[PDB]
């Protein structure tokens, strides 16, 4: 209840213009945590990571991306480029090698192929196909690479997902708005087919003379649809797990962000206890910005 | 007729408001109104008369 | 101005030009980063200020 | 001459703290614009909802009731740039006509 007594001050100020005691003010209602507080906001870090990590193992590309880089310099006889800093460095619970980045690339050619067949086999959710995939995210689990590289794979998710979001957002943009489309049943009907003609003509099926007269604008209504089903296609991914991609990896990133947030306050005290020693060059807080 | 006046009834709101004096915006605690009370004409080092 | 005894003397404007270009590329790079908010806070004040 | 562009939009001074020309116009107290710009005192910039009014002042306490009630309906921010919003979201004509 340290916001409390903030409540009597700051209502009561003598309407101090310094902002250093503002500064001040403003950061000492957090508290000092010591042999627990570390450990714990850690531990909400890296399983924000791993939850990351997680978030690239859905992705049926992505470990193509690994590895398609890494087949370019492969054939150069010889790989000087800081990429190469970039490779697998798997995690041991120092110079690059062959006998370390191609052995353990043995195994991930072997999945890239053993996880084709068997997905064809009893469909997409077959039992044995979904664990032969989740065994290839595995291998690809054991893996530490660099924030680099890294920091892109990360956005090729978040661009695609933008992507689709735009494309979904089009369809109200062409004739939701315009046309008054009841949100009721079309949020029904989109999640039922996505792929086909069968809830758009059953839209037609029904009376709805609003979108009865569509086609006018029949040939820009159904273009969004093409280009959904072509980033369906291009992807390899159906639209039915790339919202379970972006719906758990949004929270994953959000925990870690409110886990480095709910720590960095607590340690002001640190940074505003050893600026002041290097004081008169700059100034009095721009060096605690610095610290910051 | 001061004490009609005054606010303040021991020594706790007394320093409490002599820091807010000083120092405004800031919050008082227990021990900094007396600490600058103190330095203010009872410390040596920041106080003398010759 | 360069002086004759290899000096240099300049009005007080530069310096206070230097300092909010010190501070606003300082805000442009605490947006990328994240900041918490009570430290962009902070950061809006300093320009403010300056 | 060259220009500075900033990230977050500054007041200036002299229609600020000379006698006001900002708060004038906007009919507010001088000292609770001075606790807007210092990230202290939010302000309703527009109430969806009529438990809110145009430029109130807010504390954190009491705007975190805010938060947890209503959310999106209303629009009520923090810093400079809200004196801005509230600047350009103001008509005269209609105090011309009103007043």
């Amino acid at each position: 209840a340290a916001a409390q007594v903030l409540s009597s001050v700051e209502s009561e100020i003598g309407r101090t213009t310094d902002p250093v005691r503002m500064y001040m003010r403003e950061m000492g209602t957090v508290e000092l945590l010591t042999r627990e507080g570390e450990i714990d906001i850690a531990k909400r870090i890296e399983d924000g990571i791993n939850q990351v990590q997680c978030s690239v193992a859905e992705y049926p590309e992505a470990i193509t991306y690994l590895l398609e880089q890494y087949d370019r310099v492969e054939a150069e006889e010889a790989r000087l480029s800081d990429l190469i800093t970039g490779f697998v460095d798997p995690n041991a619970e120092n110079s690059i090698d062959p006998e370390l980045a191609r052995e353990k690339f043995a195994e991930l050619r072997a999945q890239y192929v053993v996880t084709r067949d068997t997905i064809k086999a009893k469909g997409r959710s077959h039992a044995t196909a979904q664990e032969e995939i989740l065994k290839l995210s595995e291998v690809f689990k054991q893996f530490r690479l660099v924030p680099k590289q890294f920091d892109y794979l990360v956005n090729s998710m978040r661009v695609m997902m933008d992507r689709v979001r735009t494309q979904e957002r089009l369809i109200m943009k062409l004739c939701v708005e315009q046309c008054k489309m009841p949100k009721k049943n079309f949020i029904t009907l989109f999640t039922g087919n996505e792929t086909s003609d069968t809830w758009f003509n059953a839209a037609i099926a029904m009376n709805k003379p609003w979108s009865e007269k569509l086609h006018d604008v029949s040939e820009e209504v159904h273009r969004a649809l093409q280009k959904l089903q072509q980033i369906e296609e291009e992807t390899g991914l159906t639209i039915e797990q790339v919202k379970d991609i972006n719906r758990r990896m949004s929270i994953g990133e959000a925990k870690a962000r409110r886990a480095k947030k709910e720590m960095v306050e607590a340690n002001l005290r640190l940074v505003i206890s050893i600026a002041k020693k290097y004081t008169r060059g700059l100034q009095f807080l721009d060096l605690i910005q610095e610290g910051n | 007729e001061t004490l009609r006046v005054d606010p303040t009834n021991d020594r706790l709101s007394a320093l409490v408001e002599i820091y807010r004096m000083m120092r405004p915006g800031e919050p008082p605690t227990r021990e900094a109104a007396e600490s600058l009370f103190e330095n203010l004409f009872f410390s040596e080092d920041r106080y003398d008369l010759s | 101005v360069p002086l004759d005894g290899g000096r240099f003397a300049t009005s007080d404007l530069n310096d206070l030009y230097r300092r909010v270009i010190n501070r606003n590329n300082r805000l442009k790079r605490l947006l990328d980063l994240a900041a918490p908010d009570i430290i962009v806070r902070n950061e809006k004040r300093m320009l403010q200020e300056a | 001459m060259g220009h500075i562009e900033l990230a977050s939009p500054t007041a200036h001074i002299w229609f600020l703290k000379s006698l006001s020309r900002i708060g004038l116009l906007l009919d507010m107290p001088l000292r609770d614009i001075e606790r807007v710009l210092y990230f202290e005192s939010y302000v309703v910039i527009e109430g969806g909802m009529t438990n809110l009014e145009r430029q109130q002042i807010l504390t954190e306490e009491q705007y975190l009731d805010a938060l947890e009630e209503f959310g999106d309906e209303f629009d009520a921010k923090m810093g400079a740039e809200a004196i801005q919003a509230l600047l350009k979201s103001m008509d005269l004509e209609q105090e011309c006509e009103q007043l």
